[PDB]
């Protein structure tokens, strides 16, 4: 995360790492939706062009954690994947379309201070909450600048009008994207950087209190750079794929 | 169903940093 | 790299 700060603790309790076994590293962010269940960008996964196809036996996924390298004892909890779920669409070939993943843990995940579940949207709060203007918050280990930071960051930012997401770039974006950012001229900044990936989109719910995932971190050009925008998955717009998923697996 | 409510922050009635920004842009 | 090993049981 570009121009963030340091997490508070149990701030993002729904926060995952996906974290490789060989040679130990991390791999991406994700987020807890349940006691079973991580939700990740399917980039984190699946990435021809870089030759990366990881499987269950590779990864595993780490949750109520703070430190990015520290093995945060009688705090994280360590998960094994039972399996892997990566939309069927999933158009890797050309601009990252539906750019989203579930993973099935083995067995579920306890519950604590640092460890907790967030809401997916509903189509009212989806629609209520997606505008441009108003600011989620993204959190990850991923790297400070275009190195990496001791904890989690977060940095809160604002999305962005569809017609200037679309004007930052040559990409073709889709209604399966929003983006997130800072105009140039707007003063603040901030970013998602490498790394971020995988992680979510926040929003907090004036209706209810509840904290929701809008997005997922999926690319950009470089990071916190004028004029360009960080792009996400909507989450919303795929939740009929996830609820398939989970409904029958 | 007990989604989205953090134990160290909401189930406690404490508010993080600064997630009254966030608040404050939702107009 | 830097990362702090974690318990071989988890692997
Ligand atoms: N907000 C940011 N600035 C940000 C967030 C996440 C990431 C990491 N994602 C990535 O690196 C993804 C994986 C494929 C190439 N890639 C890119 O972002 C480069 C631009 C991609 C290229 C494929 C089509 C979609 C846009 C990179 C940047
Ligand atoms: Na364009
Ligand atoms: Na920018």
């Amino acid at each position: 995360i570009v121009e963030g700060s340091d997490a508070e603790i149990g701030m993002s309790p729904w926060q995952v790492m996906l974290f490789r076994k060989s040679p130990q590293e991390l791999l991406c962010g994700a987020s807890l939706i349940s006691d079973r269940w991580v939700l990740t960008a399917a980039h984190c996964l699946l990435y021809p062009p870089w030759d990366k196809n990881f499987t269950e036996n590779d990864l595993l996924v780490r949750i109520g954690k703070h430190s990015r390298t520290r093995y945060e004892r009688n705090i994280e909890k360590i998960s094994m994947l039972e399996k892997i779920y990566i939309h069927p669409r999933y158009n890797w070939r050309e601009n990252l379309d539906r750019d989203i993943a579930l993973m099935k843990l083995k067995k579920p995940v306890a519950f604590s201070d640092y460890i907790h579940p967030v809401c997916l949207p509903d189509r009212e709060t989806a629609a209520s909450l997606l505008q441009a203007g108003y600011k989620g918050r993204v959190t990850g280990w991923g790297n400070l600048k275009e190195g990496q930071p001791s904890v989690l960051q977060v940095v809160n930012l604002p999305i962005v009008e569809r017609p200037v997401c679309k004007d930052s770039t040559r990409i073709r974006i889709t209604d399966n994207m929003f983006c997130a950012g800072y105009k140039p001229d707007e003063g603040k900044r901030g970013d998602a950087c490498e790394g971020d990936s995988g992680g979510p989109f926040v929003m907090k719910s004036p209706f209810n209190n509840r904290w929701y995932q809008m997005g997922i971190v999926s690319w950009g050009e470089g990071c916190d750079r004028d004029g360009k925008y960080g792009f996400y998955t909507h989450v919303f717009r795929l939740k009929k794929w996830i609820q398939k998923v989970i409904d029958q697996f | 169903a007990d989604c989205g409510l953090r134990p160290l922050f909401e189930k406690k009635s404490l508010e993080d940093k600064t997630e009254r920004e966030l608040l404050e842009s939702y107009i | 790299g830097d990362f702090e090993e974690i318990p071989e049981e988890y692997l």
